[PDB]
């Protein structure tokens, strides 16, 4: 309860951290933490009846986020873990199911099947891209393929529980928090040309509630990088 | 290096207002000063006005009322206007720039743009 | 610096890491990591740098004139050396590109 | 104000003499004086400024003396390239001043 | 015999530096003065020496008084008493001398009849910062330092006379005690021209000779 | 010899130091160390045959120099030390004497005598202002007295040995260094209302040459701040 770092605080009250691992440290590397080390809270998206779904790409999302996008211009390589804290605040009168996953490498597919998606539908800074229940048609510029039942990656949508993950459901529940450490193939990568994680929140059971109460649910996503380390002079 | 020069209308009816533009180079205008001086036929030079590197301005007598001088330390430029032109303006209009190593002297000069005042 | 025994200055070295642009001005080449040669004191400076396969930059400016005495040339010049400092690394041969 | 009146108003030398121009005041001026030489048709130059200083790049044959309401300029030896207008102006307080003005033949 | 140049002796010293008039009966007399250390061109020049002075006060005023010509009939007046009021840095100022300032309870006054011992009375050092500041580089306008402000006086006769006019002068004197400088500095050579600021005219650097020789 | 402080580096072969005390340390202050301890080279002046002085103000010099001048603006109160490195160059046929003060407090008096100087004529950032050899009319806008005999300060400029100093003799010597401590009245000040130093480079004795040696002797002014600490979370 009460935690905080820099100078920024959240309030808590289960955490399922990585693939077993806490995330660690290791030209010659320099270690910032002062100035990272602090939680930058996204905002806050609405979770409607009709809703779909979201998605952002994590080395992405913060590159406007504070002096983490000045060490993201300024050096060339770097390295980072994450910690990811999802809290939705519903009454007991709200229903519903959430599934939280933080892919790493997830390559999605174009929904013309000649080219690549564009970079501006791929990720938005710091703004969540939505999923659709519908196909995207294939005779336009060059989209992504969205249907959320293939979840954008050509896989079966039930089967996303082998990333690491957390379910919130609403009648038990309220929040998640992951902990994800750095997972590449090289020690040390470029963070403008790669993004190693994506985060995705998939309603199942979608929303429902009487008539009177408030017809949507506010969700927030709170990151904080832990463990980062550049490469310069 | 290279200095500062300017540009302007060449020639003017009388009662009218004439507006020249000198533009500078290599330097700035929060460290110098810049003079405005006529140099007549008839009259000999004469100087006309100064604006100051901190944004005062200070005038001659005979010509204060007609008189207004601005500059801008951004785009490095200093716009200065004349109204009611009269017969004796026939001459050529030079901008130079003070501070000569802190003495308040003219270091280098524009290349002087001649006026006709006549219909 | 091969010159004269009795002419005097004073240079910048400085070195831009990959990633950050060429400096267009003395001021901001100040700003970055840099190493001022006097010339009348040292007549040789060493600078230690990585280099792997933008990559670097090792602009040098002036930072005063040449000042000389009486019957002394000013038009000096200099020399430029390199190495391999620590041991490099490497790896999977090929053949050489400098042939027909 | 202050006016300064220049003499003489012309002079006719040939290349190699001793030539002396004076400007005096109608006050004192503290050495706050600066000369200037203006070719045929173009913008003119500093000289000599604080009436004894030299200016950037003109040579050492040019001299100026003075102090207090009385000044003067001095050329050693002439040369081809000295000749065309010369005028004295006080920096002391505005309004500015400049001098009537000199002229040179090389005759 | 090297003990009389200490910054003791040297400073702890008293000066005549104020001189008013006021009077009762004219609806607007009343002294005042700002304390300050740039009064009397003298001591100004004897602690411009340091920048960064330390030190307690004490004062010592001499009022004596001047009979007005009155009109007739036989002026005969008790024995005055005067009333010397000590506002400390933002306190309340008076304007008139029936004021509301004079009755007030943080203002400490002293009250004193005449034929007596001058009433003598001591202020302690008085700032936010650890030094008081001869000299300051630097804007509040340039060269002010509201830091080191160390009060107003005010002086009145606490005495409604009806037959006749009185005046008085006073002659405030100024002691600093247990002084501590730092920072020496070069003595002015210029003259003073301004009581505020730090202006002059430039003068010579020393009286001239014949020659060198 | 080849000193070097964070990523800068100057060469040397005598150091005066202040009042006889080495900088040193003292809401809570923070203590940052890697981001300004650095040698801030300013631009080189000329010195010529009719040159009057030069002077500098020493917080207001740093004022756009990198880092230094972010941490003006963000932080509102600090205190700093200084280390003041200057050298000229000049050849064994050269010959001239200058005087290298480091005043604290210098209160400047305007030319005209009912105003004070304005804020352009006092400092300029990173650019000396000159002194000259005459008067400064009074019926001005408003300019600083600089009457170079009298220091601008209305003091003989023969006494300003008073000071911190060091001599710069072209026959002997070659380089001044000086090391000012912070001198002020409050333990912890504003660093943009107020100078609380000013370096001068007076020359007594002119400069000379016979004909064709360089008509111009370069002075570099190197300024590297030591054991700073500003105010703020």
């Amino acid at each position: 309860r009460s935690i905080t770092l820099g100078n920024s605080t959240i309030t808590t009250q289960n955490v399922v951290v990585g693939y077993g691992v806490w995330p660690e440290y290791l030209d010659q590397p320099t270690q910032p933490d002062v100035a990272t080390c602090r939680f930058y809270t996204l905002e806050s998206v609405q979770w409607m009846k009709n809703s779909a779904g979201w998605w952002w790409k994590l080395p992405d999302a913060l590159s406007q986020m504070g002096l983490f996008g000045q060490n993201m211009q300024y050096h060339y390589l770097g390295r980072t873990g994450y910690t990811i804290h999802v809290q939705c605040n519903a009454s007991k009168f709200h229903q519903g199911c959430l599934l939280v996953v933080c892919v790493p490498e997830a390559e999605m597919g174009c929904s013309n099947l000649n080219n690549t998606p564009e970079f501006s539908e791929l990720s938005g800074g710091d703004s969540a891209r939505m999923f659709t229940d519908t196909q995207v048609g294939e005779s336009n510029a060059k989209k992504v393929q969205t249907a959320v039942w293939n979840a954008g990656m050509g896989v079966g949508v039930g089967n996303l529980t082998i990333f690491p993950h957390q379910w919130i459901n609403l009648r038990t529940n309220n929040s998640a928090t992951l902990v994800m450490p750095y997972i590449n193939s090289v020690p040390m990568d470029n963070m403008f040309r790669h993004n190693n994680l994506t985060l995705m929140i998939i309603p199942f059971v979608p929303l429902n509630y009487s008539e009177g109460s408030s017809p949507y649910v506010p969700i927030t996503v709170t990151i904080a990088p832990m463990c980062a380390e550049y490469n310069g002079l | 290096q290279v200095q500062l020069k300017q540009s302007g209308p060449g020639l003017v009816q009388p009662s009218q207002s004439l507006s020249i533009t000198c533009t500078v180079s290599g330097f700035s205008l929060t460290n110098y000063g810049v003079h405005w001086v006529r140099q007549s036929p008839g009259k000999g030079l004469e100087w006309l006005g100064v604006i100051w590197r901190g944004g005062s301005t200070d005038y001659n007598a005979a010509f204060m009322s007609r008189l207004s001088i601005t500059k801008d330390n951004s785009k490095s430029q200093v716009f200065f206007k004349m109204n009611s032109l009269q017969a004796d303006d026939t001459a050529i209009y030079y901008c130079a720039k003070g501070d000569y190593y802190g003495y308040d002297a003219m270091d280098s000069w524009g290349q002087g743009t001649s006026v006709t005042v006549s219909r | 610096f091969c010159g004269s025994a009795m002419a005097t200055g004073k240079f910048l070295l400085a070195y831009s890491p990959p990633g950050a642009g060429v400096p267009k001005n003395r001021k901001d080449a100040m700003l970055g990591t840099h190493v001022i040669w006097d010339v009348g004191l040292q007549s040789s400076c060493v600078l230690c740098v990585p280099w792997i396969s933008a990559a670097g930059y090792v602009t040098c400016w002036y930072q005063t004139n040449i000042v000389v005495p009486a019957d002394v040339q000013s038009s000096c010049d200099i020399l430029c050396f390199v190495s391999a400092c620590n041991d490099f690394s490497v790896r999977m041969l090929k053949d050489t590109p400098f042939i027909r | 104000d202050i006016q300064m009146t220049q003499s003489p108003a012309s002079l006719s030398v040939s290349v190699g003499e001793t030539v002396t121009i004076t400007c005096r005041a109608s006050e004192n001026v503290y050495r706050n004086l600066a000369w200037y030489q203006q070719k045929q048709g173009k913008s003119p130059q500093l000289l000599v400024y604080a009436a004894t200083n030299l200016a950037d790049g003109v040579p050492s044959r040019f001299s100026g003396s003075g102090s207090g309401t009385q000044y003067s300029l001095k050329i050693n030896s002439l040369q081809s390239e000295d000749f065309g207008s010369y005028f004295c102006q006080h920096f002391w307080s505005p309004v500015f001043t400049f001098g009537a003005g000199t002229k040179l033949e090389l005759k | 015999s090297r003990s009389e140049s200490s910054i003791e002796n040297f400073l702890c010293r008293s000066a005549c530096v104020y001189y008013a008039t006021y009077t009762n009966n004219s609806k607007k007399g009343f002294a005042e003065w700002v304390i300050n250390t740039r009064q009397v061109a003298q001591l100004r020049r004897k602690l411009e020496l340091f920048t960064y002075l330390r030190f307690d006060l004490e004062l010592t005023f001499v009022i004596t008084s001047a009979q007005q010509p009155s009109t007739a009939s036989s002026v005969d007046a008790p024995v005055q008493t005067h009333q010397i009021m000590y506002v400390p840095p933002g306190g309340p100022v008076p304007t008139k001398v029936k004021d509301y300032a004079w009755q007030t309870s943080t203002n400490p006054s002293v009250f004193w009849t005449e034929g007596n011992a001058p009433p003598r009375m001591s202020i302690p050092f008085i700032s936010i910062g650890n030094a008081y500041s001869c000299f300051y580089d630097g804007w509040t306008v340039y060269g002010i330092n509201t830091l080191n402000n160390m009060g107003t006086l005010y002086m009145r006769h606490v005495n409604e006379a009806g037959q006749g006019p009185i005046k008085s002068t006073v002659r405030i004197y100024f002691k600093p005690k247990h002084v501590k400088a730092w920072v020496p500095r070069p003595p002015r050579l210029c003259q003073y021209e301004k009581q505020k600021n730090v202006n002059f005219s430039p003068i010579g650097v020393t009286t001239s000779r014949t020659d060198i020789i």
